């Protein structure tokens, strides 16, 4: 699952 | 600290060279110097903090996912025999990357949170401390459970502040919430949790959205996307 | 050192893990280990050190043309000061490039060059000496000019072992042509002599093709092609 | 400036 990007 | 003779505006200087050059072990080396000086962090100085060391655990992480992947090949149906070297340099790139953890928990304990200044940088060093714990816990297996409580408490705490101080569609509240909500699904095994935290996100920065400018708007709902994004996955 | 204990199989497993992982510094510590232990290298295990010592160096020249860049910009005409900076970081990413061009050619001079008898690893060993000199030239001003020479060288050795004992189609002896003409033309001030290289390279390698099978001449035409696109840049 | 061999 994704984190915050950037 | 290699850094203690240095001017803390030189420090910030080099870690914007270093940005340019991406070099970003450097980045992150001059910017814990800028830390050490013991002075609190402008927003801007707090975001190369931040990018410098997401930069080098990012590539710590992705090296040890390939090795971790390797390591499970070696032991399945997927037959021949390898021996010690995949683990034993798994292990090396995971001593590494904990190490940059607990660097930057170090420079986040002594003294970033308590000195940070308003609730912006409190809940954005606090949201750090929640990562950087979770990053552990990726490569954890004890000490998991003691590093999987202290990621709760640091998130916890965030979130606390965030809806006291912060409005329901702030990016840096919402930012908070997605990366919370991933560490319940993805390391606490607390599904519900995760889906509970991230809709009652969604929904209290949607009942705001009209109130925003074009650009705010923007920013609020990219974050709404990917809570959205992980709510599907988990739904 | 810190690889003396590992035994060389191992090292360059794990040379080859660090290089699934794109970990080069790694991957090129692994490499001198193994290279440490005394035994030739391998056609395989030569270009794992080629390949490992390539992307460490590679990292160090961009980030060094990106600083000088700036560098330059800084010390331009009609430009205010900002302090010893910028000059303090280029020369400590500088320093950093010379120390790993000095690892490569010690290597080469301390174990591989000349315990090397067969053409193949002479000629590549000592193309590798032209272009790691032909590193620490483009960062020179001297000293330069002996660095210079020393690069010519070890080419031109490689040149006269490849032209006696290799085919024109060679991969090993196309590349080395390659980069000297690169040399001729970036360093050495002699565009006329890398556009001569270039061209006889080429037209003796085109003549032979029709001897190779087509793996190998793929191999060959991979490397021709660059030369041509050289011969066009150039004229 | 001039590409030398990537491989
Ligand atoms: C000596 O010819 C080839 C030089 C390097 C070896 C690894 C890829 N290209």
């Amino acid at each position: 699952t994704p984190s915050l990007p950037t | 600290g290699a850094m203690g003779s240095m001017e803390r505006a030189s420090l910030i200087q080099k870690a914007k060279l270093a940005e340019q050059a991406e070099r970003y072990e450097d980045m992150a080396a001059f910017m814990k110097g800028a830390v050490e000086k013991g002075e609190e962090l402008s927003c801007e100085e707090r975001n190369l903090l931040s990018v410098a060391y997401k930069n080098v655990v990012g590539g710590q992480r992705a090296a040890w996912r390939v090795l971790s992947s390797i390591e499970q090949k070696s032991n399945e149906e997927g037959s021949e025999e390898k021996g010690p070297e995949v683990r034993e340099y798994r292990e090396k790139v995971e001593t590494e990357l904990q190490g940059v953890c607990d660097t930057v928990l170090g420079l986040l304990d002594s003294h970033l949170i308590k000195e940070a200044g308003d609730a912006e940088s409190r809940v954005f060093y606090l949201k750090m401390k929640g990562d950087y714990y979770r990053y552990l816990a990726e490569v954890a297996t004890g000490d998991k459970k003691r590093i999987i409580d202290s990621a709760r408490s640091a998130y916890q705490e965030a979130m606390d502040i965030s809806k006291k101080e912060m409005p329901p569609t702030n990016p840096i509240r919402l930012g908070l919430a997605l990366n919370f909500s991933v560490f319940h699904y993805e390391i606490a095994n607390s599904p519900e949790e995760a889906i509970s935290l991230a809709k009652t996100t969604f929904d209290e920065a949607m009942a705001d959205l009209h109130t925003l400018s074009e650009d705010s708007y923007k920013d609020s709902t990219l974050i709404m996307q990917l809570l959205r994004d992980n709510l599907t996955l988990w739904t």
